[PDB]
RNA sequence: AAGGUAAGUAU
């Protein structure tokens, strides 16, 4: 109920601890025409599953700096090669370099690059925004448009869903089967009713 | 035993020959299509705000019909008569088939222009998917026409008479994001335009596809507003669709009344059109009563408007009638009967 | 209702009261019983009832 | 991306109708030489639904140059360049009498691949100055530029 | 060492106690302003 | 007046679509500074709309009459 | 002001934060620069190296507006400097204070 | 944290400097005689 | 007692698998198509080319001197009255909805709808009443008409 | 041990 992503009705919790999922919470049953069949997640009598830890999916600073150096050297080489051909770099050329580097390579393909080139001293502004906006910024040290999104979390969500038993395992804890929806594919939520 | 929270059903106990095989699919069908179970499912869905159907877009209904009469440019795209065939029932019991030329309706309720694109039968040769090809051709013609017209004549809204053409128009107008295409719950009588002889003979006599421009407001804007012209035309089309033969006789009360060669509708004075519209409305109401076994006197003004428009007051099904009883508290429940158990 | 509350969860109890308003539980039981009655009526001769 | 940058510093068509005591006013329609221009703004909301819809056009209504151009450009906008290249190659394969599809294939194809695309275009659609000028621009070498213009002439 | 391309020292990193206290106070502020806050908003503030 | 207030405060297609969140379609985080924030069905698969919804000009920002006088 | 200052290099590289690196990156660069100094880890002849980290206490509260304005005349127009310094001389309100 | 020449690093005890918004991080590098002289100068004013 | 083997359904890992499959298919198509695409003196001098062009110009100057079988009709055969003909049009269906095209008369469908509404307003092999919910009067054309 | 009372009207 806590660590299910909000898309499936959970809270979308991120975990920095060691939380075990009991094996009694990985079992579900569905009714077929011939009868009712019971299923379980994590078979072969494995040990109790663990929700993924947030640390395993964050690349450390030192490795990320090494990757940034390598990726930007590679981009410089590719750019010089494309100049010799009078060709513009395509998104496929900078594909292995995607989501790598500080700033991120995908910042080169942003639609605001022309106007962000005149944004000077933005990092001190982000740190000085605490004296203008009452809310406290946990990302005071970076700007998403300039440095890029230095973290990716889709792998963490995939591992969380896999650990929880997938859609079948997660949705058994819910009132999904009480709705008698034929499948979970075409459904969508409504964050606020008309009233 | 029935699990309402998980929609699981089972049965334990003795069985006589044939009881279990019957009761298996009996319980399966009961679980699939029970009215009260459906009420529970819908209540849970509404409480959860979980939806399955594609999100509902603005639709031309009987409520926002008044909003249609604005100063902006609107188009009415009808693809009902794109792929059109004609069948005749012979007295021998055999029935024959002969495909005929089709048409595409692009109606402008503001200026009365009717862009008719004749679809010759040659395009259907060697085509497996007739409906898909017809819809894509209609969307292509709509886009071609809207590119032909200048910007100030470009519509701000394209109302589609049939639900299936929303996607082809949506994807074929990617270059015009500022143009909103809408569906219509009510079925406008734009398919009855070809019932008029001047359109039917023209389309049948045509040998190659061509774009034809008409004017359904021939001599009307000189005396009435386009809001009244559209309502009169929609009444005429509804009468033509509902009863073509009687409507033609109504449109010509006397042999003196004549139509100019360049005007589709008879040239009647402003006062005569009032009586003609009253007669057409009486036709529509009487035929609706005949088809539904109801009296025209008891129909309210809103019901009359819905009948004239394409809004369909469909009778609730037997399943839907049971759902309404379960969904609502018993009406004036009277505990007049006592049972001892 | 046939729902057992294992604790005072008013957030859940309030929304469970709406779902089973207008005696929905009784109506579901009655409808299922009636449907089985028609099912067994349709098979009187085959089942020797 | 602009090569100056460093680490720190469309469903078109072909037919337009001619809008100019007769009830009938036929509108003679003319053909379009160019199938619009590659200036799509990525206005696709549902990407997969638009992908499915454009796929049906390429099947139900083949030999329609805008249909292949629109699908190729939609694939290009979403970032799948190679799928767009394959789609435009198929469009050139089965809509080979139109300049627009061939010059869109030349635009999408990278490097020497576009040279063979232009060669196939001129083989199937000769006497097309638009394709020859594109080949001249595509070919960097001045001697080879002269050779291409010579073959065009 | 850049010139000799060899390792010469090791920086042992550690989270400053002031940042620890800042995060703990942020969590305390999130928890205190939760009388009327929904579960989704609380978990979103936690995640952020 | 009531029509104009209904047009202003009324739900807009851009906001109607942003209130819808797909079931089982785990999206990607688009705002570092505030998690949980999402565009919903705006520019995402499963929205059912090929073309993007246009901006309603009735919701455009405008300044007060007294503020306009001061300006 | 920031665009012009970056354009003509008003702030030397030691001024932080810098637009080219997050604070962890400048910490890493600081450690590497410490490691890359000549004979930084040698102590055979009694040589010692000391790390001093501190703050300018009451930096903002002790800024004199006259001196700040006169120092701003040196880098910007006298009209811009006067605007920036007069902007700091405003009434501060909190409820009824 | 760069210098034109290696000899320019040793011209002053201060070898590295970095000012944050208000924090200052300064790294000196003394020899034995320089440290001894500085300590003597300090203890002259503030004996312990 | 013992649950049977169940594969965990991961909605967003399946998307990654689909993307990888699409990339592999695109790469295979590129490799296959490059084979069909990679198969393809006067180039260095201009006077010879102009001589050839003039020769070709001289050469050109010298040379100057009904059947709709299988289409379902969603109407009963008895619905059609002898002595008159009537028009059928295609029933509206979604483009992506893969289904057979059926021929429909608007007036006949209006009549059938009115009949159904009249029947429902007066009615107030197993489990027939709800068989319509889970799950039609059409005939197949052959060599034109039937 | 609690933070787990439906508020009733009738008999």
């Amino acid at each position: 109920v806590f660590y299910t992503p909000k898309e499936l009705g959970g809270l979308g919790m991120l975990s920095m601890g060691h939380v075990l999922i009991p094996q009694s919470d990985l079992r579900w049953s569905k009714q077929t025409d011939v009868g009712i069949t019971h299923f379980r997640s994590g078979m072969s009598h494995e040990e109790d599953q663990l929700i993924p830890n947030l640390y395993r999916y964050i690349q450390p600073w030192e490795s990320e700096f090494i990757d940034s150096q390598r990726v930007w050297a590679e981009y410089a080489l590719k750019r010089q090669e494309a100049i010799a051909q009078n060709r513009r770099l395509t998104l496929e050329d900078l594909e292995d370099s995607w989501d790598r580097g500080i700033p991120r390579i995908n910042t080169l393909f942003q639609k605001d690059r022309h106007t962000l080139a005149y944004d000077k001293g933005w990092r001190v502004r982000t740190d000085f925004k605490q004296y203008q906006v009452l809310k406290q910024n946990p990302f005071w040290w970076t700007h998403q448009r300039h440095d890029g999104k230095l973290w990716n979390l889709n792998n963490y969500r995939t591992d969380m869903i896999q650990a929880l038993g997938g859609v079948e395992g997660i949705l058994e804890h819910t009132l999904f089967k009480g709705t008698y929806f034929p499948t979970w594919e075409g459904l969508f939520w409504e964050k606020a009713s008309g009233f | 035993a029935i699990d309402l929270a998980y929609n699981l059903h089972s049965a334990y106990g003795n069985w006589f020959p044939g009881s279990k095989p019957l009761i298996q699919q009996a319980m399966a069908k009961i679980m699939k299509a029970n009215p009260a179970l459906y009420v529970l499912r819908e209540r849970i869905r509404k409480g959860l705000q979980l939806y399955s159907s594609e999100p509902t877009e603005p639709y031309l209904s009987s409520q926002n019909y008044g909003e249609l009469f604005s100063n902006q440019i609107i188009w009415f795209v009808d693809d009902t008569n794109v792929y059109r065939v004609t069948i005749h029932k012979t007295f021998e019991g055999n029935l024959t088939t002969k495909p005929i030329n089709g048409a595409i309706f692009i109606f402008n309720p503001r200026t009365g222009q009717l862009f008719l694109k004749i679809i010759h039968t040659s395009v259907w040769a060697g085509q497996k998917r007739l409906g898909q090809l017809a819809k894509w051709k209609t969307a292509e013609e709509v886009a071609a026409l809207i590119r032909s017209l200048p910007v100030e004549e470009q519509p701000k809204q394209i109302i589609v008479t049939r639900k299936g053409m929303l996607d082809p128009l949506e994807v074929h107008l990617l270059d015009f994001p500022n143009i909103v295409i809408k569906g219509s719950e009510l079925q406008l009588p734009f398919q009855a335009c070809l019932k008029v002889e001047k359109f039917g003979d023209l389309i049948l006599k045509a040998t190659e596809p061509q774009m034809v421009l008409f004017n359904l407001y021939d001599d009307w804007l000189k005396t009435i507003s386009s809001y009244t012209a559209f309502s009169r035309l929609i009444l005429i089309l509804r009468a033509l669709h509902v009863n073509n033969d009687r409507a033609k006789v109504i449109l010509k009360p006397d042999k003196t009344t004549i139509t100019e060669p360049h005007h589709i509708w008879p040239t009647l004075t402003d006062e005569e059109w009032i009586k003609v519209e009253v007669q057409l409305k009486d036709l529509i109401l009487a035929d609706y009563g005949k088809k539904n076994n109801v009296n025209v006197a008891s129909l309210t003004q809103s019901e009359i408007r819905d009948i004239i428009l394409g809004m369909e007051i469909s009778a609730p099904s037997q399943q839907r009638q049971q759902i309404a009883e379960i969904e609502k508290q018993t009406k004036e429940q009277s505990q007049l009967t006592a049972t001892q158990t | 209702t046939g729902i057992f509350m294992h604790g005072k969860i008013p957030t859940l109890k309030i929304s469970l009261i709406q779902i089973f308003r207008a005696h929905l539980w009784q109506k579901i039981h009655e409808s299922i019983v009636m449907d089985l009655c028609q099912v067994f009526d349709q098979e009187l001769d085959a089942l020797e009832i | 991306v602009d090569p100056r940058q460093t680490q720190f510093g469309r469903n078109t068509l072909m037919d337009m109708r001619l809008s100019q005591q007769t009830v009938v006013d036929p509108k003679g329609y003319l053909t379009d030489l160019n199938s619009m221009i590659p200036t799509h703004g990525g206005d696709i909301n549902d990407i997969k639904k638009a992908r499915l819809l454009l796929k049906s056009v390429r099947e139900t209504n083949p030999h329609h140059p805008p249909a292949w151009i629109a699908s190729a450009r939609l694939e290009e906008v979403t970032g799948k360049l190679q799928v767009a290249r394959n789609l435009i190659m198929k469009g050139t394969e089965m809509c080979p009498k139109s300049e627009d599809v061939w010059l869109e294939a030349a635009r999408l194809q990278p490097g020497d691949t576009a040279k063979a695309v232009v060669a196939q275009a001129v083989r199937h659609l000769p006497q097309s100055v638009r394709i020859y000028i594109r080949a001249a621009e595509l070919e960097t070498d001045i001697r080879a530029k002269k050779r291409v213009l010579r073959k065009a002439l | 060492n850049e010139v000799t391309k060899e390792r010469t020292a090791q920086c042992f990193l550690r989270v400053d106690d002031e940042s620890m206290q800042r995060f703990h106070n942020r969590v305390r502020q999130i928890l205190m302003a939760s009388g009327s806050t929904t579960f989704t908003k609380i978990v979103n503030k936690w995640n952020t | 007046r009531y029509r104009k207030m209904k047009e202003r405060l009324g739900l807009t297609e851009i906001r109607k679509q942003a209130n819808r969140m797909s079931f089982g379609e785990i999206e990607e985080d688009a705002y570092q500074e505030d998690l949980g924030f999402s565009l919903g069905h705006l520019g995402k698969s499963g929205s059912g709309r090929v073309r993007q919804t246009q901006v309603n000009e009735a919701t455009k920002a405008r300044i007060s009459k007294t503020l306009q006088r001061t300006l | 002001l920031w665009y012009e200052a970056d354009k003509r290099r008003l702030f030397p590289p030691w001024i932080k934060p810098a637009d080219t690196e997050p604070p962890p990156l400048l910490v890493y660069k600081w450690c590497q620069g410490i490691n890359n100094l000549q004979d930084v880890w040698e102590t055979s002849e009694g040589e010692c190296n000391v790390m001093l980290e501190s703050r300018f206490e009451k930096m903002y509260e002790k800024i004199d507006l006259t001196l700040l304005n006169r120092l701003l005349r040196l880098i910007v127009d006298h009209n811009i400097a006067d605007y920036m310094t007069a902007k700091n001389n405003v009434v501060i309100n909190y409820k009824d204070m | 944290l760069s210098f034109q020449d290696i000899a320019t690093e040793a011209a002053h005890p201060i070898r590295l400097f970095c000012r944050y918004i208000d924090r200052i991080h300064i790294f000196f590098r003394f020899t034995a005689d320089e440290a001894r002289d500085l300590i003597q100068r300090y203890l002259t004013e503030h004996p312990d | 007692e013992e649950p049977v083997t169940a594969d965990v359904i991961n909605p967003m890992a399946l998307r990654q698998r689909e993307e990888l499959r699409e990339k592999l298919a695109a790469a295979k198509e590129k490799r296959l198509l490059n084979q069909k695409l990679g198969k393809i003196p006067w180039l260095d001098d201009t006077a010879a080319w102009i001589e050839r062009s003039r020769q070709l110009q001289k050469e050109k100057d010298l040379a100057e001197k009904r059947d709709l079988q299988g289409l379902t009709v969603e109407h009963a055969i008895d619905s059609f009255r002898e002595g008159e003909t009537m028009i059928l049009t295609l029933k509206d269906k979604g483009v992506l909805q893969e289904e057979e095209d059926v021929l429909v008369n608007v007036n006949l469908v209006d009549k059938e709808r009115a009949e159904k509404n009249v029947e429902l307003r007066k009615k107030k092999a197993q489990q027939k009443p709800r068989s319509i919910l889970s799950k039609p009067h059409s005939f197949r054309l052959e060599q034109g008409g039937t």
